């Protein structure tokens, strides 16, 4: 399945939304870095 | 695989523009060196290199 | 047998930084623990540093 259905599925199936996230000044480090 | 421990209590004074960043295997933030380097630690009674 | 060697429980010391060192390993062992609730290290490092 392509990206782009399977996004589709995620979000009138199983609910999925890029909700935000807001992080530590050290969680972002650890996201960027890694 | 060895550890360079501190010689005496104090302040550890260096330049960082030498040193570059990066972050280790544990975790923790921490300076690559590539050149040699001469750090001091200040103690109050003598500097030690 | 003149000089008699024998050994007793207090004659088996220890260095005299040992408090310091095991006191010290134990604060970085907690301070990791909180961070890794947190999301600031992985599994696999939390391992290794132990």
């Amino acid at each position: 399945e392509s990206e782009e259905e399977a996004r589709r599925k995620n979000w009138v199936d199983r609910g999925w939304a890029p909700w935000e996230e807001i992080l530590s000044p050290e969680a972002n480090f650890a996201r960027k870095s890694l | 695989a060895e550890h360079v421990r501190a010689p005496s209590n104090g302040k550890i004074k260096f330049n960082e523009d030498l040193v570059h960043p990066t972050r280790t295997r544990h975790g923790h933030p921490a300076f690559l060196c590539s050149i040699d380097l001469y750090v001091t630690i200040e103690s109050e009674d003598i500097l030690h290199n | 047998t003149a000089t008699s060697i024998s050994l007793g429980i207090d004659d088996l010391l220890t260095i005299p930084s040992k408090g310091w060192l095991v006191q010290d390993a134990e604060q970085q062992s907690l301070i990791l623990e909180k961070h890794h609730h947190y999301g600031n290290v992985h599994a696999v490092e939390k391992l290794r540093q132990s």
